[PDB]
């Protein structure tokens, strides 16, 4: 058990595919209409994990 | 366009990120640009928000 908290933390700081892991660093450089797709890729991301 | 950024976007004319229709352009130097006396066309440059 206490490994897969562990797990499942960690896999907060990694970026499937993003220019970045920070939801607020996304925002505060780019445009929305060019954020979404880096935001839906983080989101289905952590939806699998 | 949706979520563009400038002078025009953020002091004269915003669109919103749900836009569901067409824009269409064509050029009118052939008369609206007048006898070196085109003055009746302006613009917004400053605003608080």
């Amino acid at each position: 058990n206490a490994q897969a908290l562990n797990t499942l933390v960690k896999q907060l700081s990694s970026k499937f595919g993003a220019i970045s892991s920070v939801l607020n660093d996304i925002l505060s450089r780019l445009d929305p209409p060019e954020a979404e797709v880096q935001i839906d890729r983080l989101i289905t991301g952590r939806l699998q994990s | 366009a949706p979520g563009q950024t400038g002078n025009i976007a953020d002091y004269n004319y915003k669109l919103p990120d749900d836009f569901t229709g067409c824009v269409i352009a064509w050029n009118s130097n052939k008369l609206d640009s007048k006898h070196s006396g085109n003055y009746d066309y302006w613009y917004r440059l400053f605003r608080k928000s």
